[PDB]
């Protein structure tokens, strides 16, 4: 049993600091350097720095100097970094690894935290805009049909979207939230037959916690326009 | 600061065979001691990254005999011999033997090697409520393809547009072994009164013929 | 034989319990200092290891690095600013704590053993005189010094180190279990073996100083008995024989010495083999535990060093419990004496004190036996009355009833039946003291105490003025000769001062009896041992002393007893007949039978002395260097293992480098065990054949040396058996030991200085300032733990003179009851070195505390400046470990080595004495072989004008022009007055000395050209009280003739003419009956017949009969005279004569006085001369 568990996801506004923690359990804590490493979305693992974790003797990367500050807590056996003066280029997934001090550089970073995602924003808690996406009007040539619903412009993470109140799971594709003009955007689609819809019912049940919102968009075909 | 070019980029392994992943550095990773220090890690999504191989040929306490690595100098390889379904994550190669950056490799996913198939396309116009509220969003859904090498083509009235585009891909579907993506343009309302032909196209390896879909504005 | 612990702590007041309580708590908090010192060492080596690994990680950090790495040491430079405070806090605490634990226990022991020693001399001096004769007096004296010194060693200091070492044990395992329990159990698996090796090593370390002479004690007994009996061993020959016998007892003590030294060095070899094996086990396992990322190097040093000093602290506490057990066994018979009790208490003040006592004196039906043997009855139904002013003289068969009367009148013993009265009042209802002051005793042999004359009169009565001393000496007829001696009354007498004659000592003993002014006077054989000239003036002084006093006299030779009022005759303890002289004359009883019977070293010389067993020395030198090599080698591999944990190498090369170093610890263990196994074997065996050959050469030398050398007061028997025994075992240390010291230390410190200067020189200069005081700490701590620095036993040898004097002369010190004055003198002579020991108890406490404190401060000062060097990158941490471990731990090693070895001042003064004695050349060489050696056996002896002076006192002359001829076969007896020189003629004719002028002729030839062994071969001496050797009968009689096969049958003839064969034939185990303290004790007459037989085996042609007054035996007096008359029948015989019955039948008698022969002739012719012969014969006519 050796485990490094980290805190939960953060949703911090721009400029204010955030303090993120790497709690260690199951080993002799007073030996291993705690390396903090950074991973953006779809990029290489950047290296932030480390702490000596016996006495907190830091060493920062040249890029992340000043706009990152490490500290420890020996009694509760945790590590911390306060990552002050945020920008949009600091929303990422942060990991902590342990390295043996007795032979560093010559031994792998062998145990790792599960990663804490820090999402840095500047916007306010915004209600979504749920829009139905009927098929294009005119021909219906295929016996299979795809129905869409897109949740536009919301904030913050996440939106719990659900098709047909949970009774339809035969082609539910729900994409990650794409960011535009510091406001999220999510999309969803389903596939049923041409004799199913518009003969039966179909609706998109969109639920957002922080705006306490449950929009029920029963999709209708595009009529004359 | 040796910049590692880990060469795979995404690796289509099938089930029950061997697939090799290459890590090519840009400086000789041979220390003054006759020891080459690069390390191979596994990483599943949601969980922590596991150390898998260290010092290209050794092995860590608790990992089975399917994982062995070879190579030297600036050419490195790990061997996925007789792959299971339990090791399907992103693999990456640490380290620089020359500290302090500890430069990591990029990453290498794995896969299932489904047989190939061309995607399905559909264009959805901007909804009526967004026309009421003040914007437009054309959304091209295209589902159930393989592999993850697809290039979407937005073209308005036969003319290029390369900005204000929204691409979104989904991950490896663990029942059907396909992918999907969809694209989206939200533009200002007035621009919808300036064009008719909106075309979404798919450029994928399974067809030299592009998967074209189009609509004009006036008809219904 | 075991006091309970609380019964032992009986002489402590309210103060000493506070001293041992506070010193106990100080022991507890002193013992826990060193394990937390290992704790602080653990944290600081984690400081240096972590900062060394962090800076040694990123040395690839250009651009700018001038403040990165220097700041990475700004971590380690302000952090040891407070660990310097922890080290100086442990030092400044352990200074006052180590001070108060040692001085408090020594001070509590000083007060306790002061009261125990003083009150034990009280309770010995308050003990009844019958208890005195059961218990041997020499053993009781040795108990007085030894047994109280043993309770001293057990009571005070060892049980402070006991709580120190047990608190070190429990604190060591408490911090060991609270840092890391896993490696604590891994060492605790082997910790019984480590504790056992530690225990045996500590027990052979402690003493190590006293149990070394038990193997020698047999041969030392031989050497003692032959040196005590010199004037018969150099007289009968057997210098070669007793030299062979001492050699034969000496070789066995050599063998047990060999076994002692080899088992001692096995027992050190297992100790260092197990510390250097447990180093390998715990750095092996602690290595494979810190390589897994589970401990730190500071934990491994903390838990390993503290647990291992705990396990060794057990064995450090091992000999203290047994020293306490020996103290408790000693206290059983000290406390059993000082508890209880006499029945006749000479100190009590219970009974009446009647004044103006006239002395009406009565014995009524008294029945008594001595308490040593109840079965024989000494006195039965004895009745006497003597009224005031009257004189009774008691005579009869000797040994029965004579002296027991004067021993019952002083109430020395209680009679079983009957009653003894003074003035109608029972003597057992009066106080013992007031009884003993109204009675004056005059013993047979007078004793004088080793102080001035006037100070002997002080012992008689302490409040006497000098005028009353002058009148008492004038009344004792002692004034005119005491004014004539050189100094005055303040002349020192005793065994140290000048030697007075027997009549002189006796009439100042009379002066003590007269200064007491007694009403009853008791005289037990006051003049049996005195000659005819001094008995007249003594009898004049006693007749003056009897005027007006009731007197009881017990004496042989009853010449003036006629004048006494009543004469009482003894038979079987009963007085049969009483009256004046003339009534005992008419009765024709016992008395008429008695009257008709009457009428620079030069050190290279000591290696030249040991220049036979050079191969041992050569291998010893080559092996001692290997000891000195392996002391820095430990610091080298120790700083390479901790030096490999403060860098950042590959895990596999750290694993195999640490396996290399752990194996190299074990190789250091093996090559340590061999190297002082056989270093102890080669210096032990070379030194012990050096001391066996050196004992044998010094003893062969001493048997050659003449009688003149033995008369030297620097050469008494204790000085020569003690000198031989000590100064032969010391000189072992003067050569063999010192080369081991110098080569071990020069390889040790020399190599440490050199390698330490190679790796970093500034810090070595700093530690070179520390290096004297911590080596002093090594030698002072080893002298503390050996028990050597506390005992000296040379400041109490000024107070053992009076204790020894009062134990040996106990009859006199009771009969004048000065127990109290001797308790006072012993009390003050004990109180001055008491005060000195009180001062020294603080000085040794502060030097032990101070120099231990230098060890802890030395850690502080070393590692601060070490942190400064490491901080500016001009050293590393394995170099401060290498120069600190080498200079400092090498300094402890040169202290321990330079103290564990023996001395060098006592060794060189010992070798000065030995080589000063073994090359001595005697004057009258006995072992020589030149000489005429004829086959004449005539033996007409002729002294011609012999002038001799005794060389112990060359001022006084004894013989001047002594000439006398002795023809073949006839008998010459010699008599005379005191100071005549009559005993000297035996020693001059046997050639113990040569005369200055004159000549000694044997058979017309001067003795000085004859061989001495042949001369002594044709002379048969028979000494006064015969010396018998510790062996059977056949050797003691066969000892007479040596260089002969002597046949068993030949013993029987000599025993027949010595008149013991008929008596031996009833004895158990007739001829191989052992004689001595264990076998049968023979009477003085029977022993005298044995000496006659020993002289008769030689069948000599000259017989020297050395016999003296007086024989009380009355059962063997006639058979010794029969055997002497059978021996003198056809042999030329010279007799020193004191019995008047032997002299009538001699062919010639010679009276000597002041070295001058007065007259010659037969007995009856010199009787008709009416000179000195007629005077001497006319004395017993009264
Ligand atoms: O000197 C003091 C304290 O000294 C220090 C204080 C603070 C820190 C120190 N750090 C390193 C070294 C000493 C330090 C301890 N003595 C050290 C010397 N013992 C001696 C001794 C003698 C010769 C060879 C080895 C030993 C060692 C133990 C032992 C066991 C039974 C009987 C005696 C002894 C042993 F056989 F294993 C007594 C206690
Ligand atoms: O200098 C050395 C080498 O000893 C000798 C070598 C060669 C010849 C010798 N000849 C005579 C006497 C000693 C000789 C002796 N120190 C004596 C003092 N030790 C102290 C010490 C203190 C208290 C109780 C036990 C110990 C013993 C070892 C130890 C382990 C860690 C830290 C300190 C020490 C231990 F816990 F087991 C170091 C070795
Ligand atoms: C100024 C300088 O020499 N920096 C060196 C660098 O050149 C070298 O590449 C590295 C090890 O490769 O150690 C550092
Ligand atoms: C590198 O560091 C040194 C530190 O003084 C500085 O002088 C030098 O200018 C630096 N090099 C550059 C290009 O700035
Ligand atoms: C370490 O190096 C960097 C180089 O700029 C410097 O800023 C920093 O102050 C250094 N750390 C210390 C304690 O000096």
């Amino acid at each position: 049993e050796v485990q490094l568990q980290e805190s939960g996801p953060e949703l911090v506004k721009t400029g204010a600091s955030v303090k993120i923690s790497c709690k260690a359990s199951g080993y002799s804590f007073s030996n291993y350097y705690i390396h903090w490493v950074k991973q953006s979305h779809g990029k290489s693992l950047e290296w932030i720095g480390f702490i000596s974790c016996y006495n907190g003797a830091t060493f920062y990367n040249q890029k992340f100097k000043g706009k990152a500050t490490f500290t420890v807590d020996n009694s509760s056996s945790t590590a911390y970094m306060k990552f002050n003066s945020l920008t949009f280029e600091d929303s990422a997934v942060y990991y902590c690894a342990r390295l043996p001090i007795q032979f560093g550089n010559f031994y792998p970073m062998d145990y790792w935290g599960q990663g804490t995602t820090v999402t840095v924003s500047s916007a306010k808690t915004t209600a979504p805009s749920v829009y139905p996406l009927a098929p294009v009007c005119g021909d219906t040539t295929g016996s299979s049909v795809t129905l869409g619903c897109l949740v536009k412009g919301y904030f913050p993470e996440p939106v719990t979207l659900t098709w047909n109140s949970g009774s339809l799971s035969s082609g539910v594709h729900t994409f990650p939230a794409v960011l535009q003009s510091d406001l999220y955007t999510l999309s969803s689609s389903v596939t049923v037959t041409s004799s199913t819809w518009p003969s039966q019912s179909i609706t998109c049940n969109v639920a957002h916690p922080a705006s306490s919102t449950k929009v029920d968009k029963k999709i209708e075909p595009r009529g004359p326009t | 600061q040796v910049v590692m070019t880990q060469s795979p980029l995404s690796l289509p392994v099938s089930l029950g065979d061997q697939a090799s992943i290459s890590c090519r550095s840009s400086q000789s990773l041979l220390h003054s001691n006759g020891n080459t220090y690069l390390h191979w890690y596994l990483q599943k999504p949601g969980q922590s990254p596991k150390l898998l191989i260290y010092k290209v040929s050794n092995r860590f306490s608790g990992v089975p005999d399917r994982f062995s690595g070879s190579g030297s100098g600036t050419d490195f390889t790990l061997k996925i011999s007789r792959v299971e379904a339990e090791d399907l994550g992103v693999y990456f190669c640490s380290q620089s033997t020359h500290i302090p950056p500890w430069t990591f490799g990029g990453g290498t996913k794995l896969d299932i090697k489904r047989a190939d198939a061309a995607p399905t396309v559909s264009i959805f116009p901007p909804s009526s409520e967004q026309l009421t509220s003040g914007g437009l969003s054309v959304v091209c859904f295209l589902n159930n393809f393989y592999p993850k090498d697809i290039n979407v083509k937005w073209k308005i009235d036969g003319s290029e547009r390369q900005n204000g585009v929204l691409n979104s891909w989904t991950d490896q579907d663990s029942k059907d072994s396909t992918y999907s993506m969809s694209s989206t343009l939200t533009l200002t309302k007035d621009e919808y009164e300036r064009h008719n032909s909106y075309t979404c196209e798919a450029t994928h390896k399974t067809s030299t013929s592009p998967i074209v879909k189009s609509f004009n504005r006036n008809e219904c | 034989p075991a006091v309970s612990v609380l019964t032992m702590f009986r002489y402590a007041g309210w103060l000493d319990r506070l001293y041992m309580l506070v010193g106990t708590l100080a022991a507890i908090i002193h013992g826990v200092a060193l394990p937390l010192m290992m704790l602080i060492f653990g944290e600081m080596t984690d400081i240096f290891a972590n900062a060394g690994n962090l800076e040694d990680l990123m040395s690839n950090i250009t651009n700018r690095s001038d403040i990165n790495d220097t700041g990475f040491f700004m971590n380690l430079e302000e952090d040891m600013t407070t660990y310097a405070y922890y080290y100086t806090g442990i030092g400044a605490g352990v200074l006052i704590v180590a001070y108060i634990q040692v001085s408090f226990w020594l001070l509590a022991a000083g007060r306790q053993i002061h009261k125990i020693r003083q009150k034990f001399f009280h309770a010995i001096m308050n003990q009844e005189i019958g208890w005195f004769d059961v218990h041997d007096v020499g053993e009781l004296n040795t108990r007085l010094t030894d047994d109280v010194s043993k309770i001293n060693e057990g009571i005070g200091d060892k049980i402070g180190m006991f709580f120190q070492a047990m608190a070190t044990f429990f604190g060591g395992f408490i911090i060991g279990f609270t840092r890391g329990w896993k490696l604590t159990l891994v060492i605790l698996a082997i910790s019984p073996v480590l504790g056992l090796s530690a225990g045996i090593w500590a027990k052979i370390l402690s003493s190590f100083t006293d149990k070394e002479l038990h193997a020698y004690a047999k041969a030392g007994a031989v050497a003692e008995e032959v040196l005590a009996a010199i004037r018969t061993v150099i007289a009968f020959g057997g210098q070669k024989k007793e030299l062979e016998r001492y050699n034969n007892n000496l070789e066995e003590a050599k063998r047990l010495g060999i076994k002692k030294a080899i088992t001692a060095n096995i027992s050190m070899g297992a100790a260092f083999l197990l510390i250097y094996a447990s180093y390998a086990l715990a750095f092996w396992y602690g290595t494979t535990l810190v390589l897994s990322g589970e401990y730190s190097i500071g934990q491994v040093l903390t838990v390993f060093f503290s647990v291992l000093i705990g396990a060794f602290s057990v064995g450090q506490a091992s000999p203290n419990i047994e020293a306490f057990a020996n103290a408790r066994g000693a206290a059983y018979e000290v406390f059993k004496i000082i508890d209880n009790k006499p029945s006749i208490d000479s100190f009590s003040k219970s009974g009446h004190k009647p004044d103006n006592i006239q002395g009406n004196l009565e014995f009524k039906n008294i029945h008594f036996s001595y308490p040593s043997r109840k079965e024989v009855q000494i006195l039965k139904g004895l009745n006497l009355k003597v009224k005031s002013g009257q004189t009774v003289a008691l005579v009869g068969n000797s040994g029965a009833g004579k002296s027991t009367t004067v021993q019952l009148m002083q109430r020395l013993y209680d009679p079983l039946d009957g009653m003894v009265s003074i003035d109608g009042q029972d003597i057992r209802t009066i106080n013992v003291r007031y009884l003993r002051e109204i009675i004056g005793v005059v013993s047979q042999e007078p004793v004088l105490f080793a102080t001035t004359i006037a100070e002997n009169i002080r012992y008689g009565r302490e409040d006497v003025t000098m005028d009353e001393i002058e009148k008492a000496v004038k009344e004792a007829n002692a004034y005119d000769f005491i004014m004539k001696l050189p100094h005055q009354f303040d002349t020192l007498v005793g065994e140290r001062g000048a030697q007075l004659s027997g009549g002189q000592k006796q009439r100042i003993a009379i002066a003590r009896a007269l200064v007491r002014n007694p009403k009853i006077l008791l005289l037990d054989e006051a003049t049996c041992a005195l000659d005819t000239e001094s008995e007249a003036v003594v009898q004049a002084a006693l007749d003056k002393a009897r005027e007006g006093r009731t007197t009881i006299v017990i004496a042989h030779r009853l010449s003036t007893v006629r004048n006494a009022d009543v004469i009482a005759g003894f038979d079987g303890g009963v007085i049969v007949e009483q009256g004046n002289h003339d009534e005992l004359m008419r009765e024709k009883g016992i008395y008429f039978k008695l009257v008709m019977t009457q009428t620079p070293a030069s050190f290279w010389r000591i290696l030249k002395l040991n220049s036979t067993e050079w191969p041992y020395f050569v291998v010893g030198i080559f092996v001692a260097i290997i000891n000195g090599g392996l002391q820095p080698a430990f610091s080298v591999i120790f700083s390479k293992i901790i030096g490999v944990f403060t860098r950042i190498d590959d895990p596999e090369t750290k694993r195999q480098n640490s396996n290399l170093f752990s194996l190299l610890f074990l190789i250091l263990g093996i090559i340590s065990f061999i190297t002082f196994f056989l270093q102890g074997f080669t210096f032990g065996k070379a030194g012990e054949i050096l001391t066996k050959r050196l004992r044998y050469m010094v003893f062969k030398s001493m048997l050659r040396q003449d009688v003149s050398w033995f008369d030297d007061p620097k050469n008494t028997t204790g000085a020569l058996t003690t000198r031989l025994a000590n100064d032969a075992a010391q000189v072992k240390g003067a050569t063999g030991s010192r080369l081991a010291v110098i080569f071990q230390n020069i390889a040790n410190l020399g190599t440490g200085i050199i390698i330490s200067f190679i790796y970093g020189w500034q810090l070595t200069l700093l530690l070179l300032a520390i290096v004297p005081i911590i080596a002093i700490a090594g030698v002072v701590e080893m002298k503390m733990l050996s028990g050597q620095a506390l005992k000296d036993k040379k400041e109490l040898e000024g107070s053992g003179k009076i204790a020894t004097e009062a134990i040996e002369n106990f009859r006199t010190v009771v009969s004048l009851t000065r127990e109290q004055k001797f308790e006072t003198m012993y009390a003050q002579s004990l109180q001055i070195p008491y005060r000195n020991a009180m001062k020294k108890a603080h000085v040794f406490g502060i030097t032990f505390s101070f120099t231990q404190a230098m060890m802890y401060f030395s850690y502080a000062a070393a590692f601060r400046f070490g942190a400064y060097l490491v901080a500016h990158k001009l050293m590393s941490f394995e170099d401060v470990l290498l120069v600190f471990s080498a200079i400092v731990f090498g300094a402890m090693a040169v202290g321990q080595v330079s103290s564990f070895a023996p001395d060098y001042a006592k060794a060189t003064v010992s070798a000065s004495h030995i080589i000063r004695i073994i090359e001595k050349t005697p004057e009258i060489d006995s072992y020589s072989t030149q000489g005429l050696k004829p086959n004449m056996l005539e033996g007409n002896v002729q002294f011609s004008g012999v002038v001799f002076n005794y060389p112990t006192r060359p001022s006084i002359p004894v013989l001047q022009g002594l000439s006398l001829e002795v023809k073949k076969g006839q008998t010459l007896a010699l008599v005379g007055s005191s100071g005549a020189g009559k005993s000297t003629v035996v020693q001059l004719l046997e050639r113990f000395y040569d005369p200055m002028a004159g000549s000694v002729f044997l058979d017309g030839k001067e003795i000085k050209q004859l061989n001495v062994q042949w001369l002594r071969a044709q002379l048969g001496i028979v000494s006064q009280e015969p010396i018998l050797f510790d062996t059977s009968i056949a050797e003691n009689i066969a000892y007479g003739d040596n260089s002969r096969v002597v046949s068993y049958e030949e013993i029987v003839r000599a025993a027949k003419e010595a008149n013991i064969h008929q008596f031996i034939d009833s004895l158990p185990d007739k001829y191989n009956t052992r004689v001595g303290d264990k076998g049968t004790q023979l009477s003085g007459g029977q022993k005298q017949r044995i000496a006659i037989a020993r002289a008769l085996v030689r069948q000599p042609h000259i017989l020297l009969l050395d016999e003296a007054t007086c024989a009380l035996d009355t059962e063997s007096e006639k058979v010794v005279q029969e055997a002497l008359d059978k021996a003198r029948e056809g042999r030329t015989t010279i007799v020193i004569a004191h019995r008047l019955s032997t002299i009538q039948n001699a062919d010639l008698i010679v009276v000597i006085q002041n070295g001058k022969v007065k007259e010659h002739g037969t007995h009856q012719q010199l009787l008709a001369q009416k000179g000195i012969y007629f005077s001497m014969v006319s004395v017993q006519a009264g």
